[PDB]
């Protein structure tokens, strides 16, 4: 559900016009927000302008900067990074987003557009054959584990 | 001396399957298409097989 | 760089030379596209033969004449003497099994680029003629300049360095050479070769005071070996070094 | 100092932050005199390039990349490569998509990116699979099938630019009603690229002579490519290589045929000759490979990627050149010649030399061996020098304690709390401080007390969306968060079965033909003129399977079948008002049919059109038919409970608004129906129907390896993660508490 | 025409594909019928495929049989590509006059609504004249929305042709009022129609300005109609699939259905909309006659008022005479009694008189072209003004002109003023250009008056920025979740919370949205004239290209003159403006032909 | 137990970059030549690969449009074109190009001038205004302070009768058609484009070289 959840990232960060995409992607897990979030994010409209206004500043750091920056800033900004560590079970989700992350910054350095790393990932989603580099990481080594 | 090497076969493998199920089970009739689709619905069954 | 200054020397110093050698990569690999059928009837192909003649569909033998045209610049550059006896159409006692192969083709090579209005001059007997150009002249010829700096190892191959002499004699040339070591290091040929290095000296550049190649001068034959091989004290040196061995032999 | 690392993402952001340490030590420290030199810069750049462009505004030092050379038009040369591998291709549908997704293709041909949209689900529903033309078909050795290729699937939109689809077939092709207006003109544009195809197919399958091939690759320009102001110096350059290679073959003067697959390769290997780059700013800090400033003397050297395999690289002979064989002094070699780069670089550092290697593996924590030049010198370092602290110890034991207080063993995650110790190491990475601090807030619930305001009018069509999924009902119309999936992409074949959306669309049309009496065999003519069937007589023996199946299920709905029309529906419970309307209302009571299997979702939705069909006058029973003799049989009731039941799911609709309503249709009814007893109308409450139903509810909840389970889905999936017992049992009081009635009145 | 000779690559193909392996006769008919399709034609007449094609000869040396096919019926008929109306195939010959199946499948659907389908509802005409004489005011004198009132609420199917400014609003108002005050007891589920959403909110703004304005009652406020639905929403259009709600088996549960903007309604629209219409709503159609044409092939509002200059039927003179209480002339001659008794014709303007040179000049663009000329030339009524643009300083004279156009808008700008004025001076004056792009267009007028604003030191531009304080946008695509429609003007300016674009919502209030929150943007100094329809400008001008395009026609006069409300200035030439008017784009179909017989 | 990320204190480096000028910043005729970058280093690049003293062949100019890929209609007017700007003078005492020796020329001189004070744009404008005419319009350019090394190409050196001479080519010019490119146009182009620096910069480099190669030098 990661990889889904980043592609949905993706979609409202390359197209923060339409509310639809942006409000499927606040809305998931990655974000972390309650149902009174949401209610409040879709009635108070100058919250939602200034959501729609840090995005199209992650659009713009994605098109100067990168994938990788945009990730990292957008983790930072909203801190969902320390939130997923606090939540029981979000460190698997956390290891594979950054796995995520960093095949996506592999991707998108060798593809000149923008919308093409979107329609690589899409693919790569609907693709689930086995590669060495895609494959599920250990989420943690220094905390000792039962190993199946 | 350059040859380039692909990791997954599989999709040259189906391909082939449907390029063979299509230059055999076409052109039979009724009677003898009606067993091929009792042992196998397509060709996706026989490269299962 | 290197090769564009041998060739800048080799455009000033000899007149009336191509600007493009007929001797180039992609130029050989397809005269040998056309030589290599010609010559699959001779007896010396005939590994060749059961390479080429079982299916092809000129594939294997562009990518022959591909790796054929890449050894035949890798003897341009580095074994001149190889395609000058080859030239004749005399083998070089002493070499592997793939070379009745290469020496036919070779002079093959070389009566088809004659028999063609393309010239006859490459970068190996060129390099023979302006070593020939520069020893046999007594005035020096016009156009050159007058001091050559050359800072780094890799700022000249270990083969021009015959033309480089030759260049020496004329313009004053400042090798500036980044050994880690300071002593000698490298290997030794001869015995005789032993006393010839120990008789040279290296005066300081700003002191004015002579200093030994080797820290025993005594002890010299003690440290290099029957074979020719000098055992390093430094494990680092002696083991990641080799190049600058050659370079400094 | 050695460090060993986990990730190369992780070895360059170790490598970033001890960079930045080493600039806040030494205050007379230029980030000109720092040069990290990584063995393979290929691998490693994008990693660099994401841990440098990261940092924030007070944390940010310059750099400057040197790397392999990008092209200059990516998508256009490699459109070009595709376009000179035409008759070797198979026109795969995608492969066009792909050729179509350039700009500059599809600005030749007019070709919006709008256009492009359409044109996507215009391939896709048309069946267009691979197969140019049917004499494509027939070259490749196949027996010419006539349907499901791009003249099949040109024909068809032609046919329905020009014909209604109610109409029917002309020339054994369906029309796609579709395009129909002027937007069908992009398929006139489509048609124009296809027929080009065309061309460059039968053109370029002859062997020419090398004087024959100058024009066509100009030709193949003006043809397929447009000039832009971006992909003139692509152009450009595809001419200038071109020109080349006829240049040089012309030069020996060959006479014979040369093929295309040569010169399609040789224009392949001089497009991807980009050269590593070589270039030295002295402004920001330099990362490049060990070639290019081999005795330049910075004061801070760093050393990338020096694990075994990679670093030295080892080049494998020819197998037959003869310098090989007996090698001489002025021989170049990869191997030594990296050998001596790493001496250089051991002589070039100044003051502060790091060497970072990948020592553990990411994927399963295996123990990686670095470099054997590396491992010399921890070798050198441990019997050269000792620590103070064992003075006179040992000597292998002090070699081993040197060697493990150089080697900074770091963390795999860099949200350890570990890294963040103040001593020698030290991250200056602020943003995953709060994070290793673990001093944040936990994800709270997704289920909250919302205010909720029943209105006056509410719709059947609102409680028919509502009860078909509640929880899908909760997040796309209260809060309006709709989960949009992509759509799959287009299949590299024909479809040999029937599965899945066709089968189901398939046996509907079939249903609803066999419903009125009408002619199986025309509509099995209109099913194979669009493809939708398999070629042969695998369509006709699917078309008389499922004839037969429908046939079966058709002889009994059709035997209780009255004439029945539409009434309206307009009630008053609770003070709410619902306005609807009811198709196919007979006089002896509801009756629908579905081709679909016994499910508790469509006995829902046929409860709740029982109960807004008798609670306005309407005495009868209500029939639904499924597939395996499945049936769903409600009796008539009064006025009186059926405007209870109705009131209740008024309130479970109220209810649902306000927090997610937890009733599973699936697992939940055969939680019920596990433990319900119709005989003497009370709930079991035995240990073994209680072991039973959990063995129901686990069967249902997530399903086999063949059938895809009511926990897989999207929308069950935001609210947990792992089915709870506390949730389940939750889930089970919902379903006990709503889905009672379906198990009640059924017969 | 032009356009005509250079062969579209879909007509060549659609012609390759059909005919294929048949005779080349075939093949010619079936471009020239796939191109006549692209153009808007509906039918394409055999004598015009016999006479004006040079190749007609050399396909009668092609053909080779006993009765050499000489007429072009068997010709067409000895394919396997065209039938009579029986086989399944693609092109379509009935009344020697070649169509497509489709165009011919609606064709005929249209030709069954409008000539069976429309029957006469009887009901009482003495409640009926006292509602008419309670509603309307004027009983002194004839009145033709009285007439139209009474013709739409007696027949079940009836379209009322009538140009803007002539109170058609008011006369729907009415009609609905008289609708619910003669069913007491019946339920009337009204509801409302429109091609595009800006006409649609324009539709629920005045019909709630004019309902609430008449006295009802507690059970007729009720059956107020609530909301005016674009017709894909009201069908039921999908983006991906053409499948509807409400296609052919469930129809719409409608009472009255009133249908605005007719002659934006193409073919296919018109004819889905009829077959979702049930046996038993009445539908009513509002439009101009002369209005520009459809978007896509087809013209039904044309097509059906080419039968209102004949008039009304003997009997139908009487019975609205005993209706209307009035003299109601009589139409000469009898054709088809039922259209010509569904059709009414407004002529009495009630926003503009014959003191009012745009009412002449909108007439005089249907007559000839030198009826225009000596309504511009006499003392030009105060109204209407012409310059003449040939050259650079006629350009210079034009952005002059507009410069006094938008003045109150710069002077409202530069005020620091609320945003609610600067949109009402804005909406007052408008340029309207016919082409999109080079000096004459919409890109090239844009980008001049921006450039003539960064010259003068009027509006303040950074070139990077995109967003300087004051420029106008539009929006392209439609938004429900924003509120704003495909048409819509804003208008870009720092209020002190930053550059936010303001709209003029028709409910009354005033939007500030992000410009990032915009979907759609374009520059919006000049219009265009298919672009602009349903708006109302105070002050337009009309802006021409000099070189001949087949966009300027006579629909395109008509549309910008009809355009303004009191002013109206020119910039065109003297030949365009009268090869324009004589230059009528008709449009070929079977219609006429059909309601013959 | 407790931790705490390490704030910087001082930056990483200073404003350290090497940049150039660019980074502060009938029927056929040549005034229908296509104006754009690739025909001017087109054209650059004709006008350094052709020698002064050799005749021009128009077989030749054929051999460079051909390897450029150009029209072939361009060459007869276009050999012609090149020999009447090759015979026009361009000094104060009517020298031509035709009299510069192999020697004498020097094409494409690239140089790296070092800076080590922060090049602030409003002490060095004035500077320039104090002295340079052509700077009485001209609002100034905003660059940031650069420490570190300029990288410039010149043109073309040349020497005659003891006198030193740079020479540089501008080849866009896509705005005059007639003959309207008098002095007063090519000053308004030269401050539109900002072409001074370049120039003062290409004389002081000129200059130190000249300092630093020949012993006794006066500017």
């Amino acid at each position: 559900l990661e990889a889904q959840e980043m592609l949905w990232l993706l979609q409202a960060v390359m197209t923060p016009e339409r509310e639809n995409t942006l409000r499927s992607a606040l809305a998931t897990s990655m974000m972390g927000l309650n149902a009174l979030d949401i209610e409040t994010l879709n009635n108070d409209e100058h919250a939602w302008d200034v959501v729609v206004e840090e995005f199209d500043g992650y659009r713009q750091i994605w098109r100067k900067r990168g994938v990788m920056p945009m990730l990292r800033a957008l983790m930072s900004a909203r801190n969902i990074a320390e939130n997923l560590l606090a939540t029981a079970g979000g460190e698997r989700r956390l290891t594979d987003i950054l796995h995520i992350s960093e095949l996506l910054q592999e991707a998108g350095t060798q593809l000149e557009s923008e919308h093409a790393l979107v329609r690589w990932l899409s693919q790569h989603i609907l693709e689930p054959d086995s590669n060495a580099s895609s494959q599920q990481m250990r989420l943690e080594s220094d905390k000792h584990l039962v190993q199946i | 001396f350059e040859q380039q090497l692909i990791e997954d076969e599989s999709l040259l493998r189906y391909q082939a399957c449907a390029d063979f199920w299509r230059r055999h089970c076409y052109p039979l009739p009724r009677e003898i298409a009606q067993v091929v689709f009792e042992t196998w619905k397509g060709p996706q069954a026989l490269l299962r097989d | 760089l290197p090769a564009s200054f041998i060739w800048d020397m080799f455009v000033r110093v000899l007149p009336e030379i191509p600007k493009e050698s007929a001797f180039n990569k992609q130029s050989m690999s397809w005269k040998l596209m056309t030589l290599l059928p010609q010559l699959l009837e001779r007896e010396d192909f005939t590994l060749l033969r059961h390479y080429l003649t079982d299916d092809s569909d000129k594939r294997k033998l562009f990518q022959l004449s591909s790796k054929a045209a890449d050894l035949f610049d890798q003897y341009l550059v580095y074994r001149p003497d190889w395609l000058a006896q080859w030239e004749t159409g005399h083998l070089v006692e002493g070499l592997g099994e793939a070379q009745a192969w290469q020496a036919p083709l070779w002079k093959a090579l070389v009566e088809y680029t004659h028999q063609l209005g393309q010239p006859r001059w490459h970068r190996a007997n060129l390099y023979q003629r302006f070593i020939e150009t520069l020893e046999s002249a007594t005035t020096c010829p016009p156009g050159l300049p007058s001091r050559v700096f050359i800072c780094g190892i890799s700022a000249l191959p270990p083969v021009y360095l015959q033309a480089l002499q030759a260049l020496g004699k004329h313009i004053e040339i400042h090798l500036l050479f980044t050994n880690p070591c300071r002593y000698y290091w490298g290997d030794i040929k001869d015995p005789a070769y032993l006393a010839k290095l120990l008789t040279r000296q290296r005066r300081h550049s700003f002191e004015d005071r002579e200093l030994p190649l080797f820290r025993d001068s005594e002890n010299a034959g003690q440290l290099f070996n029957s074979d020719g091989e000098q055992d390093v004290g430094n494990p680092l040196l002696a083991s990641w070094g080799k190049l600058g061995r050659d370079y400094i032999y | 100092t050695f460090h060993v690392c986990h990730s190369p993402q992780r070895e360059v952001e170790v490598l970033h932050d001890r960079l930045l340490a080493m600039l806040e030590e030494d205050p007379t420290l230029t980030p000109r005199d720092i040069i990290v030199m990584v063995a393979d810069i290929d691998s490693y750049s994008p990693f660099i390039q994401a841990v440098f462009g990261s940092a924030p505004a007070d944390r940010y030092l310059p750099y400057a990349i040197s790397d392999r050379r990008a092209r200059q038009s990516h998508p256009v040369l490699e459109a070009f490569i595709s376009l000179l591998s035409l008759p070797d291709s198979r026109f795969v549908s995608e492969d066009v998509l792909a050729l179509l997704d350039v700009p500059v293709l599809a600005a030749r041909f007019d070709i919006t990116e709008e256009g492009l949209r359409y044109l996507r689900q215009w391939v896709n529903e048309s069946g267009i699979r691979w197969g140019i033309d049917d004499d494509n078909v027939r070259e490749l050795e196949l027996p010419a099938t006539g349907q499901h290729t791009w003249r099949f699937g040109l024909t068809r939109m032609l046919l329905g630019y020009a014909m209604e689809s109610a109409q029917g077939e002309w020339q054994s092709v369906l029309p796609y009603d579709e395009s129909s207006g002027l937007i069908a003109e992009l398929v006139g544009h489509l048609a124009s690229l296809l027929m080009q195809l065309n061309i460059w197919r039968r053109g370029l399958a002859q062997e020419r002579p090398l004087e024959e091939w100058l024009p066509v690759c100009r030709d193949m320009l003006n043809a397929f490519f447009l000039p832009d102001a971006e992909t003139e110096a692509a152009m450009t350059l595809i001419e200038q290589q071109w020109q080349a290679i006829i240049a040089e073959g012309l030069g020996a003067q060959y006479g014979d045929a040369v093929p295309l697959s040569l010169l399609r390769d040789e224009l392949a290997q001089r497009l991807d000759q980009e050269r590593i780059s070589q270039r030295f700013l002295a402004g920001p800090v330099n990362i490049c490979t060990l070639m290019p400033m081999r005795s330049i003397p910075f004061k801070v050297v760093c050393l990338l990627g020096m694990n075994d395999g990679v670093y030295p690289r080892q080049l494998a002979p020819l197998g037959f050149d003869l310098m090989s064989q007996k090698p001489k002094r002025g021989d170049r070699s990869r191997r030594d010649d990296d050998r001596y780069l790493f001496l250089e670089a051991l002589i070039s550092a100044q003051q502060k030399l790091y060497i970072s290697y990948i020592g553990r593996s990411i994927q399963d924590n295996s123990e990686r061996f670095p470099s054997v030049l590396v491992q010399e010198l921890i070798d050198y370092i441990g019997q050269s020098h000792y620590l103070p602290g064992d003075e006179a110890l040992n000597c292998d034991e002090s070699e081993a304690r040197v060697k493990a207080h150089l080697t900074c063993l770091h963390t795999r995650m860099p949200f350890d709390p570990q890294n963040y110790q103040p001593g020698e190491r030290q991250s200056y990475a602020r943003e995953w401080l709060p994070a290793a601090s673990q001093a944040g807030k936990a994800h709270s619930e997704f289920v909250q007390p919302l205010p909720f305001t029943l209105p006056e009018t509410v719709p059947l069509e609102t409680l028919q969306r509502f009860w078909a999924h509640p929880v899908r009902a909760f997040f796309q119309m209260r809060l309006q968060v709709n989960f949009r999936t992509e759509d799959s992409e287009i299949p590299d074949t024909e479809p040999f079965i029937l599965e899945g959306l066709s089968r189901y669309q398939i046996n509907q049309q079939l249903l609803n033909a066999l419903v009125e009496q009408d002619d199986a065999e025309r509509l099995f003519r209109r099913f194979r003129a669009a493809g939708d069937l398999p070629y042969g007589a695998f369509g006709e023996i699917f078309w008389e399977t499922q004839c037969q199946e429908m046939q079966q299920l058709a002889d009994r709905v059709i035997a209780c079948r009255q004439p029945g029309q539409s009434m309206e529906i307009d009630l008053a419970c609770n003070g709410v008002q619902i306005t609807g309307w009811l198709p196919q209302v007979q006089p002896d009571g509801l009756l629908r049919w579905r081709p679909s299997l016994l499910s508790v979702a469509q006995g829902m939705q046929l409860w709740l059109e029982h109960l807004v069909y008798c609670a306005s006058g309407g005495n009868g029973e209500s029939r639904l038919f499924l597939r395996k003799d499945g049936e769903w049989r409600f009796p008539p009731l009064a006025a009186e409970q059926a405007l209870h039941y109705l009131s209740q799911l008024i309130e479970g609709y109220r209810e649902g608004m306000s927090a997610p309503l937890l009733v599973l249709p699936e697992s939940g009814g055969a939680w019920l129906k596990t433990c319900y007893d119709a005989q003497n109308d009370a709930m079991l409450d035995d240990d073994s129907t209680l072991q039973k139903a959990r063995t129901k509810f686990l069967q249902a909840y997530e399903g086999n390896m063949m059938v895809r389970g009511e926990g897989d889905d999207i929308w069950y999936q935001r609210l947990w993660r792992q089915l709870t017992p506390e949730t389940m049992e939750a889930i089970v009081e919902q379903s006990q508490r709503f889905l009672l009635p379906l198990f009640r009145f059924n017969q | 025409a032009v356009e005509h000779k250079q062969l579209r690559p879909l007509d060549v193909q659609f012609a390759l594909t059909v005919a294929g392996d048949e005779h080349p006769a075939v093949t010619l008919a079936a471009a020239l019928l796939s191109h006549d399709a692209g153009e808007g034609h509906v039918c394409l007449p055999l004598s015009r495929l016999e006479n004006n094609e040079a190749s007609h000869p050399l396909l009668a040396t092609c053909v080779s049989e006993i009765g050499e096919l000489q007429n072009w019926e068997e010709c067409l008929l000895a394919s396997q590509a065209v039938s009579r109306g029986d086989e399944p195939t693609p092109m379509i010959l009935c009344g020697d006059r070649l169509y497509l199946n489709r165009m011919w499948c609606n064709e005929r659907t249209v030709a069954r609504f409008f000539n069976e389908v429309n029957h006469a509802i009887e009901v009482d005409e003495a409640l009926l004249a006292q509602t008419l004489d309670k509603l309307f005011p004027v009983s002194d004198e004839i009145n033709w929305q009285k007439v139209a009132a009474a013709v739409a609420l007696t027949r079940r199917i009836s379209v009322i042709s009538g140009g803007p400014g002539t109170g058609k609003t008011t006369t729907v108002a009415k009609l609905l009022a008289a609708l619910i005050q003669m069913a007491d007891g019946e339920r009337c589920r009204i509801r409302l129609a429109a091609p595009t959403g800006k006409a649609a909110a324009r539709l629920t703004e005045s019909l709630g300005k004019a309902l609430r304005q008449l006295p009802l009652t507690d059970e007729q406020k009720k059956r107020i109609p609530e909301d005016a639905s674009t017709l894909h929403r009201l069908l039921g259009a999908q983006p991906g699939s053409q499948r509807l709600r409400h296609h052919a088996g469930n129809p719409l549960h409608l009472d009255v259905l009133v249908v605005d903007e007719a002659s934006m309604i193409d073919l296919p629209m018109m004819s889905r909309l009829i077959d979702a219409l049930p046996d038993h709503a009445r539908v009513i159609f509002l439009g101009d006659r002369d209005q520009l044409a459809s978007v896509e092939a087809g013209a039904v509002l044309g097509d059906i008022c080419a039968y209102a200059n004949a008039g009304f039927t003997a009997e139908r003179a009487r019975q609205l005479s005993r209706l209307t209480g009035t003299h109601v002339p009589a139409g000469t001659g009898t054709e088809a009694a039922s259209l010509r008794d569904s059709l009414c014709l407004l002529q009495k303007s009630y926003r503009f008189g014959s003191d009012s040179g745009i009412g002449q000049l909108a007439a005089a663009i249907n007559r000839g072209d030198k009826t225009a000329v000596k309504t511009v030339f006499q003392q030009d009524f105060t109204d209407i003004e012409k310059r003449l643009l040939q050259s650079g300083e006629d350009y210079i004279a034009m952005l002059e002109e507009a410069l006094a156009g938008y003045g109150r808008y710069l002077d409202l700008l530069q005020a620091r003023a609320e945003p609610d004025l600067i949109i009402q001076a804005f909406n007052e004056y408008q340029l309207l250009c016919a082409l999109r792009e080079g000096p004459f267009g919409v890109a090239g007028l844009n980008e001049r008056i921006e450039q003539f604003m960064q010259q003068k030191r009027k509006i303040h531009r950074h070139p990077h920025s995109r967003w300087y304080e004051g420029r106008p946008v539009m929006i392209a695509r439609n938004d429900s979740a924003l509120g704003l429609f495909n048409g819509d003007i804003g208008i870009a300016l720092d209020r002190g919370q930053g550059t936010r674009v303001w709209f003029a919502m028709p409910d009354g209030n005033i939007k500030s949205v992000q410009p990032s929150r915009l979907p759609e943007h374009e520059t919006t100094w000049a219009m265009t004239v298919h672009k602009s329809q349903g708006s109302e400008f105070d002050h337009a001008a009309l802006i021409l290209p000099s070189q001949r395009t087949p966009v300027v026609t006579r629909e395109l006069v008509y549309t910008a003159v009809t355009r303004a409300r009191r002013r109206l200035s020119l910039y065109a030439d003297e030949r365009i403006l009268s090869a324009a008017i004589a230059t009528r784009t008709e449009r070929r179909s079977g219609l006429a032909a059909l309601f013959s017989s | 137990a407790e931790l705490n990320a390490k704030t910087l204190q001082r930056l990483p480096g200073d404003n350290w970059r090497v940049t150039s000028y660019s980074g502060l910043q009938p029927t056929l005729t040549p005034h229908q030549f296509p104006r754009g970058a690739s025909p001017g280093t087109f054209l650059h690049s004709l006008f350094e690969d052709l020698d002064f003293t050799q005749p021009v062949d128009p077989n030749w100019v054929r051999e460079k449009l051909e390897l450029g890929g150009f029209e072939s209609q361009w060459e007869p007017v276009l050999t012609e074109w090149i020999t009447a700007v090759l015979q026009a003078p361009l000094n104060e005492t009517g020298v031509s190009l035709s009299q510069l020796s192999a020697r004498n020329k020097q094409v494409e001189m690239e140089f790296y001038l070092p800076i080590s004070e922060p090049l602030i744009a409003s002490q060095l404008d004035t500077l320039i205004r104090q002295f340079d005419p052509l700077s009485a319009g001209c609002p100034p350019l905003e660059f940031m302070q650069v420490r570190g090394m300029l990288k410039g190409f010149i043109d073309l050196v040349f020497r005659h009768e003891g006198r030193y001479y740079l020479l540089a080519y501008k080849s866009n010019w896509l705005g005059e058609d007639s003959s309207a490119y008098t002095q007063q146009a090519m000053a308004a182009a030269m401050q539109a484009h900002r072409y001074d620096l370049q120039y003062q910069l290409y004389t002081l480099a000129l200059h130190r070289y000249l300092r630093h190669r020949i012993a006794d030098y006066d500017y």
